[PDB]
C-alpha cells in the first residue's frame, strides 16, 4: 500500500520547531479506511473531503509530525495566528490537506516532566508557509547587542515543553499529522 | 455558577437590533477554543444556533451573527421578530483538567418590547 | 438523527439513578461523534455531566466526576447515565445530546464538537 504506520505509528515524533518531512509518492493509500476507523481526536480536512479522498490523484503528498501543547492544536490550521503559527510551523491560507491530532499522554509525558519536545518561543519574524528554523542562537531583545550568551535581555529562543500525566488537556502533548496534497490515488 | 457568564437578560423594540454577551476565562474561549449558541425556545429542547464563531446551521435566518474577540464572544441580532424572545446559551471546550469540560453559560433571556 | 430518554422517573434521596438514551440515524461507531448528557433543573442553566465517544473515551464534570457514570452498547445503540448519591438538589431535566461537528464534510475536531443534535428531555424528581 503505502507507508502510513511509518508516519502515524513512529515510535517518536519531531518537536514543533524541527518538524518532519516525509514524501508520499508512488503508492496507493486509503484514505477513507484511516479516516472511517481509525479513532483520532482531530481529523480536518480544509480543501477537500475526508470521505471523498479517494477518487483524487495527486502528484505528491508530504506528511509532516510534531508534538504540541493540547490546546495549541487550534493554530494548526489556515489563517491562524499565535505562538506555533507564527514562529513555528506556518500553514498556508488556501491550504488543501487534512490536519490529524491525537492525544499522546501516555507516551510522551513522564513524571519528572519530559523536555525531549522543544518550541520556539522568541523570533525576529514570522514564518513562511511551510517553512522551519532548525539553527538556534541567542535572541536580542530590546536595542542593546548580544555576546552570544543568554542574560538580562539576550534569551534562549527554544523553550521546553514539561509534559507530565497531571497537567490536564490543555497541557497534554498532542501528536499532530498534517497531509499536503498522478503517482498517488485511492 | 458557570465558567462563562452572560448577561441575565436583554430587551429590545421589534426591528432593531440586539447583542449578547459571552465572556470567558484564560481556559477555553481565552485559549483560541470555539463558542457555540443555543436557543431554548420556552418548553422546549435546547437548539443550535451558532455552531462555531460567526458560523450558522441550515434553517437559521441570516439575522442572527456572532464573533470573538480575546476572552470574549458575542452573539447579535439584527432584526427582531416576535420569535427572538428564547433563552440563549453560550457554549464552549473547557481545557483545564484531565479529560477536558464542556462549559455552559448562564442563560440570556431576551424580551421583545 | 433521533435521540430519546427513558421515561421520567421518582427516586428516593441518596438514591442511584440510572437512564438509557437510545439513538437512531447513526451508529455509536462512528468515529465523528459522540454522546453527552445535559441537565436543566427547573429555571435555570444548563449543565453538562458526562461524555462518551466511540472508543470508550469517557469525560465527566469536574465537579461531579466521582459520582457520574456513562456506558454504551453499540450492539443496540444505547447510552447509559448512572449517577450515584442522589440530593433532592439534583432534580432536574436530564437531555441527552449528540457531540458532533456541523459542517462534517470538512471533517470532525473532538475540541470544537457541539450538541448539534438535543433529545426531548425526560424529568427526573428526587424527593422523600
Ligand atoms: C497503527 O497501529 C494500530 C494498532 O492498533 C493499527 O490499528 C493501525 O492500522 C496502524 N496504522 C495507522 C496508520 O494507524
Amino acid at each position: 500500500l503505502c507507508p502510513f504506520d511509518e508516519v502515524f505509528n513512529a515510535t517518536r515524533f519531531a518537536s514543533v520547531y524541527a518538524w518532519n518531512r516525509k514524501r508520499i509518492s508512488n503508492c496507493v493509500a486509503d484514505y477513507s479506511v484511516l479516516y472511517n476507523l481509525a479513532p483520532f481526536f482531530t481529523f480536518k480536512c480544509y480543501g477537500v473531503s475526508p470521505t471523498k479522498l479517494n477518487d483524487l490523484c495527486f502528484t505528491n503528498v508530504y506528511a509532516d509530525s510534531f508534538v504540541i501543547r493540547g490546546d495549541e492544536v487550534r493554530q494548526i490550521a489556515p489563517g491562524q495566528t499565535g505562538n506555533i503559527a507564527d514562529y513555528n510551523y506556518k500553514l498556508p491560507d488556501d491550504f488543501t490537506g487534512c490536519v490529524i491530532a491525537w492525544n499522546s499522554n501516555k507516551l510522551d509525558s513522564k513524571v519528572s516532566g519530559n523536555y525531549n519536545y522543544l518550541y520556539r518561543l522568541f523570533r525576529k519574524s514570522n514564518l513562511k508557509p511551510f517553512e522551519r528554523d532548525i539553527s538556534t542562537e541567542i535572541y536580542q531583545a530590546g536595542n542593546k547587542p548580544c555576546n552570544g550568551v543568554a542574560g538580562f535581555n539576550c534569551y534562549f529562543p527554544l523553550r521546553s515543553y514539561s509534559f507530565r500525566p497531571t497537567y490536564g488537556v490543555g497541557h497534554q502533548p498532542y501528536r499532530v499529522v498534517v497531509l499536503s496534497f498522478a503517482t498517488v490515488c485511492g | 455558577q458557570s465558567v462563562l457568564t452572560q448577561p441575565p437578560s436583554v430587551s429590545g423594540a421589534p426591528g432593531q437590533r440586539v447583542t449578547i454577551s459571552c465572556t470567558g476565562s484564560s481556559s477555553n474561549i481565552g485559549a483560541g477554543y470555539d463558542v457555540h449558541w443555543y436557543q431554548q425556545l420556552p418548553g422546549t429542547a435546547p437548539k443550535l444556533l451558532i455552531y462555531d464563531n460567526n458560523n450558522r446551521p441550515s434553517g437559521v435566518p441570516d439575522r442572527f451573527s456572532g464573533s470573538k474577540s480575546g476572552t470574549s464572544a458575542s452573539l447579535a441580532i439584527t432584526g427582531l421578530q416576535a420569535e427572538d424572545e428564547a433563552d440563549y446559551y453560550c457554549q464552549s471546550f473547557d481545557s483545564s483538567s484531565l479529560t477536558g469540560s464542556r462549559v455552559f453559560g448562564g442563560g440570556t433571556k431576551l424580551t421583545v418590547l | 438523527v433521533t435521540l430519546k430518554e427513558s421515561g421520567p422517573v421518582l427516586l428516593k434521596p441518596t438514591e442511584t439513578l440510572t437512564l438509557t438514551c437510545t439513538v437512531s440515524g447513526f451508529s455509536l461507531s462512528n468515529v465523528g461523534m459522540g454522546v453527552s448528557w445535559i441537565r436543566q433543573p427547573p429555571g435555570k442553566a444548563l449543565e453538562w455531566l458526562a461524555d462518551i465517544f466511540s472508543n470508550d473515551e469517557k469525560s465527566y464534570s469536574t465537579s461531579l466526576k466521582s459520582r457520574l457514570t456513562i456506558s454504551r452498547d453499540t450492539s443496540k445503540s444505547q447510552v447509559v447515565l448512572s449517577m450515584t448519591n442522589m440530593d433532592p438538589v439534583d432534580t432536574a431535566t436530564y437531555y441527552c445530546a449528540r457531540l458532533a461537528n456541523y459542517d462534517f464534510w470538512s471533517g470532525y475536531s473532538r475540541f470544537s464538537a457541539q450538541f448539534d443534535n438535543w433529545g426531548q428531555g425526560t424529568l427526573v424528581t428526587v424527593s422523600s
